[PDB]
RNA sequence: CCGAUAACGAACGAGACUCUGGCAUGCUAACUAGUUACGCGACCCCCGAGCGGUCGGCGUCCCCCAACUUCUUAGAGGGACAAGUGGCGUUCAGCCACCCGAGAUUGAGCAAUAACAGGUCUGUGAUGCCCUUAGAUGUCCGGGGCUGCACGCGCGCUACACUGACUGGCUCAGCGUGUGCCUACCCUACGCCGGCAGGCGCGGGUAACCCGUUGAACCCCAUUCGUGAUGGGGAUCGGGGAUUGCAAUUAUUCCCCAUGAACGAGGAAUUCCCAGUAAGUGCGGGUCAUAAGCUUGCGUUGAUUAAGUCCCUGCCCUUUGUACACACCGCC
């Protein structure tokens, strides 16, 4: 109990992680040996507390994308977002299941009689809506 | 092999019920040459369970203001009491102590706050650790009021308190109090 | 802390000044605030190219 | 005529009660019928896994 | 603190910080601290040991005539971070358990906004205003008083005893002080006298150099006592002897011989406290010409119970009600 870290240590940890992600590691003693030159810590207790939180956050980083910014994580995310367009589009279906009402709309729009449309059998029952109230 | 006080081997002592065998500590891992060890047994909860019960009796026997650091006096009292009970009964003093503890621990009690019927609203069975604590406290208290204002010394009073409690004879203050508590709890069921 | 002897009595003056931090120390303390953490700015050090061997 | 005393082992500790914390309520499993288990309130320090005597079998079960 | 989010970005407080305690056979260093070794001795065994045992006996920073820093000292550094493992957790913030570790919560100091008609004008040549100011409410000198007692209350000390009292022997501390501007008043070793309180000569110390290896008390080991208001308790009181002072009566204090009173564990009530803690036990400092039942610290011995709760007494946050706002000790 009573081991909750504060803004000072957390912000310092996040800043130095996003500034020196390459040099840092998962070893507490190595991470407390890099802090004396990558930062100016007025207190030894503060320094090693920050180093412990850096180790914790870097374990979390290697297991997943923590909100701390990271260049490798961002380039992987950018690759996964602005790429991987499939070699076939998802919107060029050979046939499109189309409602008779939509077919009438297309006829009025003058786009009726398209070879890629298959008119679905309309559903019967009109049984939408959730039953009202509980029970 | 350890021979508390130089005799009375601990290996032949048997705890007769499994309710308190995790809290009585006379077995060979807790067998000590002398009942005096500043082992920090109150630093954390349940640490006193692994403290030897001879040490527990020594710690409890030094009470009532005049006697709060005199642990050497208490150790010599325990040694003389064990000698006396060995002479009087012929069996292991540690066995006598264990039987006294088991027969002195009150199996249930009663505790509450509100409009109590007789003593307390509810009757409550107790934990084995509370059993051992209450038994040791009752034995030391009985020895103390036995030895207060008579020529019979504290060694003999503790000795015959343990002797009476080990059998169960209503002559020991410990089991008299235990039976009173049993009656109170039974009425407060 | 100073006293001012005015016609109506005594007026108390208390002045507290937080001195700025300076490494020189002739205007303030040399030591920084205990909770203040300063981080040096890293360089680029990219090295995106093929390995080479530079004789020197 | 009176019911004999019977032993039972604490499995899970429910929590403190009595409004002063003087009692801890636990779930306790009988020795004779391991499939039999009730809820009892006990006084004194209790940790799960230790065994204790029941002078009377069923007194009071009440979830906190 | 993580997170949500009409808020964003900050500031104080908390924390961080300083001192302290616990670990460093790792570094530096020691005749105002030592250890080890060696050499002189002193004594026992000397049957025979003999590199046998003891020495807080003497020497080896006397300057060439040993080293070393474990123990002591005090600096520089390290060391502990929920870091490692398991579980719980939104698997976040964190929590629990364990290993390794000296240590997995050592205690303090400082400590925000706003406020109280809280206390001090008897700390001040801090001070407004009023009063007095020569028959003084200034100042000095003499004496008395602040102590005075049918009674009530608070903080404490001593006890009611055998887990003890007395007598003797044995054996252990740590804080910290010590000769003065005025200002006189220091801590004391050793030797002699006295039964004691004390007195008289000779020194040492302005101090890790001397008191002092602070030979403390409790405790421990033996003796007597024997459940009685007793060898428990030492109040009250008589006689006598010293010390301080200018002066001891309304006894300053100390000492000796006498008296041995209430008190046999304490109603209703009520205080403090979680580990080297409570309590027992002494020792320093402050006050001090003389002096501690006080206080502030120090060590020694050293536990029972608990790791929870909101029952009582209170505190913090949110919702809610209000006829309160001097704020429920309100209002009516
Ligand atoms: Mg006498």
């Amino acid at each position: 109990m009573g081991r909750v870290r504060t803004k000072t240590v957390k912000k310092a940890a996040r800043v130095i992680i996003e500034k020196y992600y390459t040099r840092l590691g998962n070893d507490f003693h190595t991470n407390k040996r890099v802090c004396e030159e990558i930062a100016i810590i007025p207190s030894k207790k503060l320094r090693n507390k920050i180093a412990g939180y850096v180790t914790h956050l870097m374990k979390r980083i290697q297991r997943g994308p923590v909100r701390g910014i990271s260049i490798k994580l961002q380039e992987e995310e950018r690759e996964r977002r602005d790429n991987y367009v499939p070699e076939v589009s998802a919107l060029d279906q050979e046939i499109i299941e189309v409602d008779p009402d939509t077919k009438e709309m297309l006829k009025l729009l003058d786009f009726g009689s398209l070879s890629n449309l298959q008119v679905t059998q309309p559903t019967v029952g009109m049984n939408f809506k959730t039953p009202r109230g509980p029970v | 092999d350890i021979k508390l006080f130089g005799k009375w081997s601990t290996d032949d002592v048997q705890i007769n019920d499994i309710s308190l065998q995790d809290y009585i500590a006379v077995k060979e891992k807790y067998a000590k040459y002398l009942p005096h060890s500043a082992g920090r047994y109150a630093a954390k909860r349940f640490r006193k369970a692994q403290c030897p019960i001879v040490e527990r009796l020594t710690n409890s026997m030094m009470m009532h203001g005049r006697n709060n650091g005199k642990k050497l006096m208490t150790v010599r009292i325990v040694k003389h009491a064990f000698e006396i009970i060995h002479l009087l009964t012929g069996e292991n003093p540690l066995q006598v102590l264990v039987n006294a503890i088991i027969n002195s621990g009150p199996r249930e009690d009663s505790t509450r706050i509100g409009r109590a019927g007789t003593v307390r609203r509810q009757a409550v069975d107790v934990s084995p650790l509370r059993r051992v604590n209450q038994a040791i406290w009752l034995l030391c208290t009985g020895a103390r009021e036995a030895a207060f204002r008579n020529i019979k010394t504290i060694a003999e009073c503790l000795a015959d308190e343990l002797i009476n409690a080990a059998k169960g004879s209503s002559n020991s203050y410990a089991i008299k109090k235990k039976d009173e508590l049993e009656r109170v709890a039974k009425s407060n069921r | 802390v100073r006293h001012v002897l005015l016609r109506q009595g005594v007026l108390g003056i208390k002045v507290k000044i937080m001195l700025p931090w300076d490494p020189t120390g002739k205007i303030g303390p040399k030591k920084p605030l205990p909770d203040h953490v300063s981080i040096v700015e890293p360089k680029d050090e990219i090295l995106p190219t093929t390995p080479i061997s530079e004789q020197k | 005529r009176v019911q004999p005393i019977k032993l039972a082992r604490v499995t899970k500790v429910l929590g403190r009660t009595g409004s002063q914390g003087q009692c801890t309520q636990v779930r306790v499993e009988f020795m004779d019928d391991t499939s039999r288990s009730i809820i009892r309130n006990v006084k004194g320090p209790v940790r799960e896994g230790d065994v204790l005597t029941l002078l009377e079998s069923e007194r009071e079960a009440r979830r906190l």
